[PDB]
């Protein structure tokens, strides 16, 4: 239940960070995420971790395709921190659209897109 | 301000030029809803389209 509530409500907690508390929040998020993916692999657990990843990427695209400067900045630095198929493609397309639509946010978006292309 | 000295208007105003349309206040409301308002971490999960919609319901 704790992991559920941490993976679900990600949106506003991310939106409410002072440009580096988003980094400190992504650090712990990626730590517990790599914990889950480590002791993940088992069928029901595979389904529930699929649901977690789905809710996470859904909140991510929802926060990216809209939700001006503070939201997109915080979610960009967080997605960079948790960087280590269809969901990945959709997130990459939305991030590329947000990047091409555009200062420093464009640089962060280009860096995240490059990291995603490398980790493709 | 503890949830009542801060807003003081949202309850009294409930969207062209309102107060829940400004991010410089909506951000601080999200910073204040973190310390208090136990219904913040509550698993709502209803996919509110915009932050003003989620914010007005939490006031």
């Amino acid at each position: 239940l704790c992991y559920d509530r941490v993976f679900s409500d990600i949106i506003y907690t991310v939106a409410s960070c002072t440009e580096n508390e988003a980094s400190r929040y992504g650090r712990f998020l990626c730590c517990m995420l790599e914990t889950v993916t480590r002791w993940h692999s088992y069928e029901n657990f595979r389904h529930v971790v699929h649901k977690w990843h789905y809710k996470l990427t859904k909140a991510s695209v929802h926060c990216l395709e809209t939700g001006e400067y503070t939201h997109i900045r915080n979610i960009l630095i967080v997605l960079t921190k948790i960087l280590p198929v269809l969901n990945l493609g959709q997130a990459l397309e939305r991030r590329v659209h947000k990047i091409c639509q555009e200062p420093d946010l464009y640089a962060l978006a280009m860096g995240y897109s490059g990291q995603l292309k490398s980790r493709k | 301000p503890t949830l009542e000295e801060f807003f003081e208007e949202a309850i009294e105003q409930a969207n062209e030029y309102k107060a829940v349309n400004n991010s410089n206040y909506g951000w601080r409301a999200l910073r204040l809803l973190a310390r208090r308002s136990p219904h913040f971490f509550q698993p709502t999960n209803q996919q509110f389209k915009s932050l003003p919609e989620y914010l007005e319901n939490m006031v």
